[PDB]
């Protein structure tokens, strides 16, 4: 993740389970990763529920 | 122990008061209720007697 996280152009990186800034140490059994690009206004869409 | 001040999470490796952005996070997060929410995310009251 140092890497990723050492990416500078990122501008919102949220988590809702765990602490983002210390995933080194922490190890998980699967890696789900998704993509698409949508509008400004709905990027706070991408929130569980809405 | 009791903590009640207010400091700029300065998680990077920059000196950063700022407002917002990367590695610049106000550390308070504010609970949200209502009734909708299921049952497990209702608010709890909890006193304890030492």
């Amino acid at each position: 993740y140092s890497v990723l996280y050492n990416l500078a152009p990122f501008f919102t990186f949220k988590c809702y389970g765990v602490s983002p800034t210390k995933l080194n140490d922490l190890c998980f059994t699967n890696v789900y990763a998704d993509s698409f690009v949508i509008r400004g206004d709905e990027v706070r869409q991408i929130a569980p529920g809405q | 122990e009791r903590d009640i001040s207010t400091e700029i999470y300065q998680a990077g490796n920059k000196p950063c008061n700022g407002v917002a952005g990367f590695n610049c996070y106000f550390p308070l997060r504010s609970y949200s209720f209502r009734p909708t929410y299921g049952v497990g995310h209702q608010p709890y009251r909890v006193v304890v007697l030492s």
